[PDB]
């Protein structure tokens, strides 16, 4: 079910809120105009992706190893990570943005 | 000059990270790896962390997808090889040609002769064998006492508690970390540790044991269901040595990851390269340097007019309620210190200086911090005194700009 | 091996290589290139007996033993390119090579603080850096020395004998520290202090002012020179500027090796293990350089020739004292033999570890320090009772025991 996680200013480019459904706390990115919502935690040391996180392009580097994601598959670019971040499906409506903190993909 | 066939001793992550830069920088040559456990190499820092937890060895795999048409030989040990002949013997009777040979086979810890014969289990743990079996020892209602008061025996102590184990900790040193961390923080850390459950002990030693009692030297009983001996690492060189390579409890290599054998390189825990910072040739026990020594040395592999290995060292901690990041020297002439020094909210940065310059530089539960202060390494700077102290300042617009 | 062989540099450590390259078989080309103007000389009898008749003719080595040599004497070596295989000289010339021989050894450590100071300022080395020095050592004259190292005590008393009027002072408490024991280094100050020199210690050195030299505790030390012996460091720059491994010195293994495939290093400027500790150290000896040069060249011919392996060991003459020293200086344990006396030395210290002969040290006593290197080499445990009998003979001890 799709749940409006934030509006489309909180997240402005280059930037990401996370978003805390029930304890699903959902990293969400702004790409040059697109948003993909990923899993929070970085799958190594289960850091805050978007608290703390690098995102240059489309590429979340984590700040407490350096680890290096893709928002848009969760695809590591480096590790230490091993895994690839599992992700939402993410719709906007308008002036506000939808995941379904179901459906998420890996 | 990089020569087929290269032929890699070693499966861990420094041989992994090796061979994925030797192919994805444009060497479809041979390759082949020999490594003398058997499984997929792994990851070797999660064994600290989830590892004792959810005991998976499925998620902490290193994944060598980055490294097509190689050829792993697991399961094989290396027994020698002959820099005269350039061949490989392995232990299932097969010969490996080599152009370029690179030793890669890391560290092996220093177990407890003093525990020889103990009637109670001890791991020293440096495995996904080990791993599996400390882990499986810690039960709920237990004990467990661990040898040493480095990173081994504060990480494994810390989830030692979160299983429920009532942990007690032999140190021969004043004080734990001594190898490699400021001393405020080694004395934060402790106490850190006291306030969790862990009974620690500084200045002792295990003289022996009887039946089912550890014994320090001052004649101290000590009822452990399961010891831990982590007293540290020594570089498994002994291949090294045996074909004539200069070695100190470690192979030397210079910035390309040479060392003095023609055709022969080295990388990772096995081996003693200089620390740009002290100038001295030390051996760096850090994933840090097992990756990037992979990568620096297998692109100058492909890639002459490519530098040799730079980067500063730097490493990580997982202990608790303690998120820890390490860098550079762990001494200096002068201490700066940010945030709040808490063991119930601990946020913080120490940086430490010598004659202005930054040195070195931990970061605890403070992440942004650490990649601003290490490039400010990486370049020696010695930035303003008094705005390096203070909270207002944030060290990424220092770091990046000027 | 691979000709044509190239060394660079001029000193006993290249000389012996390639006088044992010829020796050992090989027929191939050989250049040698030296920065300084002079054919291959000696450097002990130059704060020695140089000093005392001063003809460099005297102190010369023979390159005899190592015939058909393109001795490239007066310039200097400014890099190598290991990828080319080629050297870079400031005569222009450039060297292509097949092997390459870094034999550059050490410079003399300077001092900030004689640093264009009113009266002379010297360092002893160089040919050059020795006539200036005798030219200065006036009969009547004063003077002073800086560190008691190995030139500074020998210096000290090559001085005295002529009537020149010496003063030591040092900034660590005894003499000899960087290798000598403890006893050792007790004996020779005193007999130095025996014999005029007002030996200091603990004392730098701040300010000279054509009499008054430098010093922390204001003092007219007095001299129109000043001779400075206060260690050397490794000449490992084009090694460095190549990408060696080096750290004030290049890191080589039991066969001359460098981590630069080709390239060997020699004597002084390197870096090596010494069996003992199992430790790379710089072993700065005459015997080091000598010896180890020898075995590069024999393993390099040879195939199958073992790597070096020879103990550090070296000698000081200091005006009566003639000082020979094997291996480390201390130990757990220490045995005194002979006498050990003020005006007419004669004695042996044996350094022990765990029962293990481990160092050794004899004074104006040379029959003993033969059979001591000897057990000191095989890991001997004699028993100590008998060491320490001063009927004991050391060389029926070793040549049997
Ligand atoms: C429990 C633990 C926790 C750690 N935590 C951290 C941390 O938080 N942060 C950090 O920065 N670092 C950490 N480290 C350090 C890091 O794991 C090492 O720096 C890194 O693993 C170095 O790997 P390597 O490939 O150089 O050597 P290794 O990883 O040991 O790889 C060597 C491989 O070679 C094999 N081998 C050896 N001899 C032979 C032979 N003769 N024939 C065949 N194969 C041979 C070995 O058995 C092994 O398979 C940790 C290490 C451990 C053990
Ligand atoms: C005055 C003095 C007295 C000593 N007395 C004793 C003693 O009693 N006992 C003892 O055991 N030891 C003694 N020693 C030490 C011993 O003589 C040295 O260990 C030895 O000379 C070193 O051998 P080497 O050939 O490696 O170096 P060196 O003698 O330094 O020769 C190396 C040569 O390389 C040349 N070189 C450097 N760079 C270049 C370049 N870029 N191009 C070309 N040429 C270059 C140098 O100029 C030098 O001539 C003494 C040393 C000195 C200076
Ligand atoms: C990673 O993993 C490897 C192993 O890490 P650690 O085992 O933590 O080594 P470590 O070297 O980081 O720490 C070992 C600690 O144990 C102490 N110790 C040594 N002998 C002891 C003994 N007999 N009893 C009690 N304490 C003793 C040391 O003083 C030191 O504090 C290292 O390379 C590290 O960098
Ligand atoms: C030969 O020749 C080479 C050079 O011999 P030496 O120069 O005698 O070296 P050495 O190493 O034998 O002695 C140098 C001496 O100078 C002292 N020293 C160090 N720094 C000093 C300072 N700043 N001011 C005053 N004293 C200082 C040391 O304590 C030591 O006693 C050696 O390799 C030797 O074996
Ligand atoms: S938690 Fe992100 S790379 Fe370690």
């Amino acid at each position: 079910t799709f749940t409006k996680a934030c509006s489309v200013d909180e997240v402005p480019p280059g930037e990401a809120l996370q978003v805390s459904h029930d304890a699903q706390k959902v990293a969400i990115f702004n790409v040059d105009g697109e948003f993909f919502a990923t899993q929070d935690q970085c799958t190594h040391g289960e850091w805050s992706l978007s608290e703390g996180g690098y995102l240059d392009g489309d590429v979340v580097e984590c700040s407490l190893h350096m680890g290096k994601f893709c928002v848009r598959t969760g695809k590591v670019k480096s590790p230490p990570p091993c895994e690839p971040l599992k992700v939402y499906p993410i719709r906007i409506e308008g002036r506000d943005v939808l995941v379904d903190f179901s459906r998420a993909a890996l | 000059a990089l020569k087929a066939p290269v032929v890699v001793l070693g499966a861990g992550l420094a041989s992994v990270s090796f061979v994925a830069e030797l192919r994805q920088a444009g060497y479809q040559g041979l390759i082949t790896v020999v490594g003398d456990e058997a499984e997929r190499p792994y990851d070797r820092p999660p064994l600290s962390k989830d590892f004792m937890a959810h005991g998976d060895a499925e998620k902490i795999r290193l994944d060598c997808k980055r490294a097509p048409e190689v050829e792993w030989l697991l399961g094989v040990t290396a027994q020698s090889f002959d820099p005269q002949a350039h061949t490989v013997a392995l232990s299932d009777g097969r010969t490996l040609p080599y152009g370029t040979l690179v030793l890669a086979t890391g560290a092996a810890p220093r177990a407890l002769p003093t525990l020889q014969g103990a009637t109670m289990p001890v791991h020293t743990l440096r495995t996904l064998e080990d791993a599996r079996r400390i882990q499986a020892g810690l039960r709920p209602q237990s004990r467990l006492l661990i040898v040493g008061g480095g990173v081994i025996g504060l990480e494994l102590a810390a989830t030692a508690r979160t299983a429920g184990v009532h942990v007690s900790l032999v140190e021969t040193q004043p004080r734990l970390m001594s190898r490699a961390a400021p001393a405020t923080l080694a004395d934060f850390v402790a106490r850190y540790h006291a306030a969790q459950g862990v009974d620690l002990r500084f200045e002792r030693s295990v003289t022996g044991s009887v039946d089912g009692v550890v014994l320090l030297d001052d004649g101290t009983r000590i009822a452990a269901d399961m010891v831990v001996v982590g007293i540290g690492v020594l570089a498994n060189d002994a291949l090294a040595r045996a074909a004539g390579l200069a070695c100190d409890d470690g192979i030397f290599v210079d910035a390309y990851g040479r060392t003095t054998c023609p055709d022969v390189y080295a990388l990772g825990d096995v081996t003693r390269q200089r620390n740009p910072l002290s100038g001295r040739f030390e051996r760096i026990e850090t994933w840090s340097n097992a990756q990037n020594q992979g990568i620096a040395v297998a692109r100058h592999l492909v890639d002459p007019t490519a530098p040799g290995y730079a980067e500063l060292p730097w490493y990580w901690s997982d202990q608790g309620a303690l998120r820890i990041q390490v860098a550079g020297l762990a001494s200096g002439d002068e201490e700066i210190v940010r945030g709040e020094v808490s063991l119930d909210a601990p946020k913080f940065t120490l940086i430490e200086l010598q004659k202005g310059r930054i040195v070195g530089a931990t970061c605890v539960n403070n992440a942004r911090d650490f990649a601003p202060l290490r490039r400010l390494l990486a370049v020696g700077a010695k930035p303003d005194r008094a705005a390096l102290a203070d909270p207002a300042t944030d060290l990424r617009k220092l770091a990046a700009a000027v």
